[PDB]
């Protein structure tokens, strides 16, 4: 609700309680930062592979 | 038209056209964790500087 002296988050934010105990996983968190691979997958198809 | 103090606060300041009246009481009103002591700390820090 109010944190005198600096910037914080203030939306509300789902929480949980498990075995862990609190676990806050907030939305806010997320980032564009993901690495990228030039090695492709194969998805089982041969012609679907093959297709693309 | 009447005298006006800026706050800094450009946004504010043209809404108000102007900013806030000089040489009258201005209240600021609203729960805690609104944000009135930063807007008269910033009042007073743009007034001055
Ligand atoms: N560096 C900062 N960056 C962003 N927001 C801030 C910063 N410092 C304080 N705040 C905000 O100021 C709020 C408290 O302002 P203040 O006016 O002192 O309390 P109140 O609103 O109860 O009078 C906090 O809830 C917070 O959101
Ligand atoms: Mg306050």
């Amino acid at each position: 609700v109010k944190y005198r002296g600096t910037a914080h988050g203030t939306n509300e934010y789902p929480f949980l309680i498990d075995t862990d105990g609190f676990s806050v996983l907030p939305v806010s968190a997320l980032g564009l930062l993901h690495q990228v691979h030039e090695e492709r997958i194969a998805s089982g198809v041969p012609d679907l592979d093959a297709m693309m | 038209g009447i005298g006006k103090s800026p706050t800094g606060i450009q946004g504010f300041d043209e809404l108000t056209l102007g900013g806030l009246p000089t040489g009258r009481p201005s209240l600021v009103c609203g729960s805690a964790g609104c944000g009135k002591t930063l807007f008269a700390s910033t009042f007073l820090i743009n007034g001055v500087r």
